[PDB]
C-alpha cells in the first residue's frame, strides 16, 4: 500500500478507464455509511483491482465521485458530489495523485464530465441544469449554458472537433452543441418525443454517428444529419447508463445498465455477448488497449470484472 | 433577527458540516437523509439484496439536534409520475421509505419538489403517509416562482423562447402548487418552499402568493450582484420582495455554492439580518396587534353575554377612539349652546352603554373644554360593570352623574337627553345590534337631539387565503353540524391573504330613525371586478362610523383611523372555494335577517359561480336580541 494512498476503497464503484499504457484509473463513492466521501486508484496491474495493497497510486477527494475522465496521461478530471470539478495530476514516478484545481463553479452535484478533442478544455454537466466549458490550463470557466429544464445527465465531447459535443437531460432533450454558432445547441434525435435518454456516445470513427440509450433499457442509433432514428434494440430490462465503442477497427458497442448486466452489440445493434457477473448497477465499462478482446466492468458490487470478447 | 438555513446537497461528514454552518450564523440545514446519487431498488434481483446500511445512523446526533436542527430533502432521482412504470413503482417505494426515515428521526421539515406540471403520484403517496402514524412534521413543498423552462438562455437555434408574453404561462408555477395542495385536500401539513430567481417574474404573481401558506423563501447565491466593496448585494426589486416576505415572517433559504470566494460565506447571511433590522419599526397598532395574526375569533354576544374586566382593561387602552369621541361631544355641545347661553344651559347628556366609565370621563373633559355645562346619566347593562361606575361616582364624579343599572331598551328615563353617547359597535358596524339597542333607546331623546355616533356603514371586499380557510376548516366541533364553523363571521387580524377587490359599502344605519316604520332588515348586492386569477376563500368585512360631523372612526384600510387597535376585521368565509378568472366579476349578496329574538347575516355568492346560501335562518350563528 502505497505513501498517502487510503487503507479502504469506498463500496461503490464509479468508473473505470484504461489509459493507453495499459494501466487502470478507478473512481470510488462512499453512498451510505458515515462518511459519504470518494477516492481515485492508479491500477498499473489491472488483475490486482480493486485490491487496496496492490496498487501503484490512491488518494482520497472530499466528495464523492460522480464521473472522472483521463486527462491526456496523467491528468484526470474529477465531477464531484460538491459541485466542483476538479483535476488531480499523476506522479512523475506515478506514485501519488495531487491535486491541481478544485473549483466549486455548480450549484448542486456536478453528474457528467468529458475532455474536448484537443485535450485543452473540458464540459461539465450538473444537476444545477447548467453545462460549462473550461480552460483545463488556465483552470476556469470560458463559457456556461443554461440550455436544458432540468438536470443534465451525460455530456459527450466530439471524437474530433473541439467545439462540438452531445449533451442529454431529464427535459427529454438531446443537444447537439456546436460552440462557433451564436446559438450554440441544437435539439435533436427523439424523433417522435421517447422516453428520457440517459448516456450517449460518439462514433469513433464517423464524426457525426452518435448512440443513445434511454431509461426504458433502449439504445438508438442516430444520424445526425438524417436525424431519424436508424435503429433501436430492447437491450435492458432498466435505465441504459452508459454505452462503449471498442477499439476495434470495426466497433463493437458494450451497454450497461442498472439491471446489473453488461451486453456487447455490432454495428447493426444486434446481441453478441451478455454478462451477468454483477450483482449489482453497472457503473462504467473499458475496453483493454493492449488486448481488444479484454473488457472491464465495476459495479455497485465492488467487482472489476474482466470479459472476453468474440 | 432573520431566521435562516443552509441548503446543501452534499454532505461529507454529517457532524463537521453541521458545525460549519453553525459558525457561518445559519439556524439550521437543509441536507439530503440518503445519499442523492444512491438509487436504489426493490423489486428485482440482485439489486434488490444490495447489503446495507442504507443510509447512515440517527446516532450520529442527539434527538434534539433532529428535532429542531435538520430538514430532509427527497432523493433527487425519486420520480413518482415518470412515464415508466418501474421507475414509478421504485420510486413510491423510496419515497415512502425516505419521509418514514424523517418521521423515524422527528425531523421538524422535509423539502419535496414541483417541478413539472404532473404530480397527481407524488401527492398521493404524501397525502398516504400523512394518514399514517402519527408525526406533526412539515412539509415544503419547493416550487419556483418562474419554472425552469421559461428562465432557459436563448440559445437553441431549432427551439426559440416563444418572446410573446402570455399572462396565463407566466403564472403555471402557482397552478402547480394549487393543483398539489387540491389533491392533498389543504393538508395543514404541506406549505410552500417558494424559490425565487435572478429574473423576478411580472409583477401580478407575487402578488398571490402572499395569501398562500409560505414557510419559507429559498435564494440561490447566483442572484446576488455584487457591490462597490466586492460584497453580495440584491437589487432593488429584489429587496422588496424580501421586505414583503418579513413582513409574512417566513424562513429563508441559502441554496448554491459561494459565487464570492474574497469573502466568507455568512455574507449572504450579514446581507439579509441588514435588510431586517432596515425594515421600518412597528407602527403603534403593530404594537398590539403583533400576536394576533390570523387568529380566529368567534363570535361574540354582546347582549346575552357580559364583558370580563380585562376586556374592558385592554381597550380602555385606545389612543383614538376616546379623544375622537371627546372631540366629537366638545363640537356638538359648542352648536347646540351659544355663548350668551353657556351658564343658563344645562344639556342633558347620557352615556348609553358606560362599560367601566372612559365615554363618562370623555364627555366631562369635553364639557370642561367647551366651558358648557351637563348633566350625565351613566347606563349600563354589565351589573360588574355597574361595581365600577357606582365606585367612580362615589369617589369622584358625585352626583353630576346618574349611574343607571339596565338594558337601556329596558330603562324608563326621568328625563329626556339632547345627546345619548354609544359606543355599540361591532367589527362590522352592526353585528353588536347597535341599531336595535339604539332603537329601542331614542323614545327618550329629546326630538332635536343628537345620537353620537349619527351614522356607521359597513364595507366587504373579498379575499384569496388558503391559511384562513384551513383555520376556519380546523373549527370544525364534535356535536353540532360538521360545516357550521362556515356559515359564521370571526373576527381576526387577517394577515397571510390577499384582497381581490377594493372594499364596497354593504349595510347602513342613521340614528336617530324617524323612518315611519322602522325596519333594520336589509338586503344588499355587490360586484366587484377582480383583474388576477385565484381562488376565493371569504369576504373580509370592515366598518366607518360618523361620530359628529367630520368626527369619524374607520377600519377600512383606506381611511384607517391611525393607532385603533380596537376592532380588527371581520371575516365571512365560504364552504367551498371557488376560481375566479382575470376579468371575471365577483357578485355576493348579503342579507341582514332578525325576529324578535335574534338578528343574524345570511349570505351567497352568486357570480361567476353560485355558492350555497349561507347560514340560513341562522342555523349556524346568530346574535341575541
Ligand atoms: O375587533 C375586536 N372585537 C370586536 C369588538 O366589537 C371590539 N370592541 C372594541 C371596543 C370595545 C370597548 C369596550 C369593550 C369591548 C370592546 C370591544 C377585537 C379586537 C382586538 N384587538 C386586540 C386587542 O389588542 C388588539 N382583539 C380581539 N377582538
Ligand atoms: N342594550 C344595552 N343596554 C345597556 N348597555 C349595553 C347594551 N348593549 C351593550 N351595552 C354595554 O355597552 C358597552 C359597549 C362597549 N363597547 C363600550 C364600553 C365603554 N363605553 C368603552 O368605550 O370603553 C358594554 O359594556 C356593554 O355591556
Amino acid at each position: 500500500l502505497p505513501p498517502n494512498a487510503p487503507a479502504c476503497m469506498e463500496r461503490q464503484l464509479e468508473a473505470a478507464r484504461y489509459r493507453s499504457d495499459g494501466a487502470l484509473l478507478l473512481g470510488a463513492s462512499s453512498l451510505s455509511g458515515r462518511c459519504w466521501a470518494g477516492s481515485l486508484w492508479l491500477f498499473k496491474d489491472p488483475c490486482a483491482a480493486p485490491n487496496e495493497g496492490f496498487c501503484s497510486a490512491g488518494v482520497q477527494t472530499e466528495a464523492g465521485v460522480a464521473d472522472l475522465t483521463w486527462v491526456g496521461e496523467r491528468g484526470i478530471l474529477v465531477a464531484s458530489d460538491s459541485g466542483a470539478v476538479e483535476l488531480w495530476e499523476l506522479d512523475e514516478n506515478e506514485t501519488l495523485i495531487v491535486s491541481k484545481f478544485c473549483k466549486y463553479e455548480h450549484d448542486d452535484i456536478v453528474s457528467t464530465v468529458s475532455v474536448l478533442s484537443s485535450g485543452t478544455q473540458a464540459v461539465s454537466g450538473s444537476k444545477d441544469i447548467c453545462i460549462k466549458v473550461w480552460d483545463l490550463a488556465q483552470q476556469v470557466v470560458l463559457s456556461s449554458y443554461r440550455a436544458h429544464a432540468a438536470q443534465v445527465t451525460c455530456v459527450a465531447a466530439s471524437p474530433h472537433k473541439d467545439s462540438v459535443f452531445l449533451s442529454c437531460s431529464e427535459d427529454n432533450r438531446i443537444l447537439l452543441w456546436d460552440t462557433r454558432c451564436p446559438k450554440p445547441a441544437s435539439q435533436i434525435g427523439c424523433s417522435a418525443p421517447g422516453y428520457l435518454p440517459t448516456s450517449l456516445a460518439w462514433h469513433p470513427q464517423q464524426s457525426e454517428v452518435f448512440v443513445f440509450g434511454d431509461e426504458n433499457g433502449t439504445v438508438s442509433l442516430v444520424d445526425t444529419k438524417s436525424t431519424s432514428c436508424v435503429l433501436s434494440s430492447a437491450v435492458h430490462s432498466q435505465c441504459v447508463t452508459g454505452l462503449v465503442f471498442s477499439p476495434h477497427s470495426v466497433p463493437f458497442l458494450a451497454s450497461l445498465s442498472e439491471d446489473c448486466s453488461l451486453a456487447v452489440l455490432d454495428s447493426s445493434l444486434s446481441e453478441l455477448f451478455r454478462s451477468q457477473a454483477h450483482r449489482d448497477f453497472v457503473r462504467d465499462a473499458t475496453w483493454s488497449p493492449l488486448n481488444h478482446s479484454l473488457l472491464t466492468t465495476v459495479g455497485w458490487d465492488h467487482q472489476v470484472v474482466h470479459h472476453v470478447v468474440p | 433577527r432573520v431566521s435562516s438555513g443552509r441548503d446543501l446537497n452534499c454532505v461529507p461528514e454529517i457532524a463537521d458540516t453541521l458545525g460549519a454552518v453553525a459558525k457561518q450564523g445559519f439556524d439550521f440545514l437543509c441536507m439530503p437523509v440518503f445519499h442523492p446519487r444512491f438509487k436504489r431498488e426493490f423489486i428485482q434481483e440482485p439489486a434488490k439484496n444490495r447489503p446495507g446500511p442504507q443510509t447512515r445512523s440517527d446516532l450520529l446526533l442527539s434527538g434534539r439536534d433532529w428535532n429542531t436542527l435538520i430538514v430532509g430533502k427527497l432523493s433527487p432521482w425519486i420520480r413518482p409520475d415518470s412515464k415508466v412504470e418501474k421507475i414509478r413503482r421504485n420510486s413510491e417505494a423510496a419515497m415512502l421509505q425516505e419521509l418514514n426515515f424523517g418521521a423515524y428521526l422527528g425531523l421538524p421539515a422535509f423539502l419535496l419538489p414541483l417541478n413539472q406540471e404532473d404530480n397527481t403520484n407524488l401527492a398521493r403517496v404524501l397525502t398516504n403517509h400523512i394518514h399514517t402514524g402519527h408525526h406533526s412534521s412539515m412539509f415544503w413543498m419547493r416550487v419556483p416562482l418562474v419554472a425552469p423552462e421559461d428562465l432557459r438562455d436563448d440559445i437553441i437555434e431549432n427551439a426559440p423562447t416563444t418572446h410573446t408574453e402570455e399572462y396565463s404561462g407566466e403564472e403555471k408555477t402557482w397552478m402547480w402548487w394549487h393543483n398539489f395542495r387540491t389533491l392533498c385536500d389543504y393538508s395543514k401539513r404541506i406549505a410552500v418552499a417558494l424559490e425565487i430567481g435572478a429574473d423576478l417574474p411580472s409583477n401580478h404573481v407575487i402578488d398571490r402568493w402572499l395569501g398562500e401558506p409560505i414557510k419559507a423563501a429559498i435564494l440561490p447565491t447566483s442572484i446576488f450582484l455584487t457591490n462597490k466593496k466586492g460584497f453580495p448585494v440584491l437589487s432593488k426589486m429584489h429587496q422588496r420582495l424580501i421586505f414583503r416576505l418579513l413582513k409574512l415572517e417566513v424562513q429563508f433559504i441559502i441554496t448554491g455554492t459561494n459565487h464570492h470566494s474574497e469573502k466568507e460565506f455568512c455574507s449572504y447571511l450579514q446581507y439579509l439580518e441588514y435588510l431586517s433590522q432596515n425594515r421600518p419599526p412597528p407602527n403603534a397598532y403593530e404594537l398590539f396587534a403583533k400576536g394576533y395574526e390570523d387568529y380566529l375569533q368567534s363570535p361574540l354576544q354582546p347582549l346575552m353575554d357580559n364583558l370580563e374586566s380585562q376586556t374592558y382593561e385592554v381597550f380602555e387602552k385606545d389612543p383614538i377612539k376616546y379623544s375622537q369621541y371627546q372631540q366629537a361631544i366638545y363640537k356638538c355641545l359648542l352648536d347646540r349652546v351659544p355663548e350668551e347661553e353657556k351658564d343658563t344651559n344645562v344639556q342633558v347628556l347620557m352615556v348609553l352603554g358606560a362599560g367601566r366609565g372612559p365615554l363618562v370621563n370623555a364627555s366631562l373633559r369635553a364639557a370642561k373644554q367647551a366651558d358648557r355645562r351637563i348633566k350625565l346619566y351613566a347606563v349600563e347593562k354589565n351589573p360588574n360593570a355597574v361595581v365600577t361606575l357606582e365606585n367612580w361616582q362615589f369617589e369622584e364624579w358625585g352626583s353630576q352623574v346618574t349611574v343607571v343599572s339596565s338594558d337601556m331598551r329596558e330603562w324608563v328615563a326621568p328625563e329626556k337627553a339632547d345627546i345619548i353617547v354609544s359606543e355599540l359597535l361591532g367589527s362590522f358596524a352592526d353585528n353588536e345590534l347597535s341599531p336595535e339597542c339604539l332603537d329601542g333607546a331614542q323614545h327618550f331623546l329629546k326630538d332635536d337631539g343628537v345620537s353620537i355616533p349619527g351614522e356607521y356603514t359597513s364595507f366587504l371586499a373579498p379575499i384569496s387565503s388558503s391559511k384562513l380557510y384551513n383555520e376556519v376548516r380546523a373549527c370544525r366541533e364534535k356535536d353540532r353540524d360538521p360545516e357550521a364553523q362556515f356559515e359564521m363571521p370571526y373576527v381576526v387580524r387577517l394577515h397571510n391573504f390577499h384582497q381581490l377587490s377594493a372594499p364596497q359599502p354593504c349595510f347602513t344605519f342613521s340614528h336617530p330613525n324617524r323612518d315611519p316604520m322602522i325596519d333594520n332588515n336589509r338586503y344588499c348586492t355587490l360586484e366587484f371586478p377582480v383583474e388576477v386569477n385565484t381562488v376565493l376563500h371569504g369576504f373580509a368585512g370592515y366598518f366607518e362610523t360618523v361620530l359628529y360631523q367630520d368626527i369619524t372612526l374607520s377600519i377600512r384600510p383606506e381611511t384607517h383611523s391611525p393607532g385603533m387597535f380596537s376592532w380588527f376585521p371581520i371575516l365571512f368565509p365560504i364552504k367551498q372555494p371557488i376560481t375566479v378568472r382575470e376579468g371575471q366579476t365577483i357578485c355576493v349578496r348579503f342579507w341582514r335577517c332578525s325576529n324578535s329574538k335574534k338578528v343574524w347575516y345570511e349570505w351567497a355568492v352568486t357570480a361567476p359561480v353560485c355558492s350555497a346560501i349561507h347560514n340560513p335562518t341562522g342555523r349556524s350563528y346568530t346574535i341575541g336580541l
